[PDB]
């Protein structure tokens, strides 16, 4: 089990399951979009 | 000693601006402000699976030389 690179293995905004094998770039890209739609900027 | 970061949008926009190690988040926005348009107040920075603000520094989220950034505006009455 090699997997990692990122700071978070599943969105904690809407408790979303990132791919495998994902980059610190890929788990941003959507804690980007995601985060934007977010009412609350908690910090995780 | 002045190093360089990116800024990418959720338009695939790209912005190239500099900062400094003992600067904040919000300095970054600061000048990315008279790149696209869009105030400080409203832009956000997302990097080690983090939120950035200016409650920290560059140097707190270990934002080096080249850094790869995301863009997200909240916007409070739009
Ligand atoms: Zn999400």
């Amino acid at each position: 089990s090699h997997m990692g690179a990122a700071a978070l293995r599943s969105c904690p905004m809407c408790q979303k399951e990132f791919a495998p094998r994902l980059t610190q770039l890929d788990v941003d890209s959507h804690l980007a979009q995601c985060l934007a739609e977010s009412t609350e900027d908690v910090t995780w | 000693s002045h190093m360089q970061i990116f800024v990418k949008t959720l338009t695939g926009k790209t912005i190239t601006l500099e900062v400094e190690p003992s600067d904040t988040i919000e300095n970054v926005k600061a000048k990315i402000q008279d790149k696209e348009g869009i105030p400080p107040d409203q832009q956000r920075l997302i990097f080690a699976g983090k939120q950035l603000e200016d409650g920290r520094t560059l140097s707190d989220y270990n934002i080096q030389k080249e850094s790869t950034l995301h863009l997200v505006l909240r916007l409070r009455g739009g």
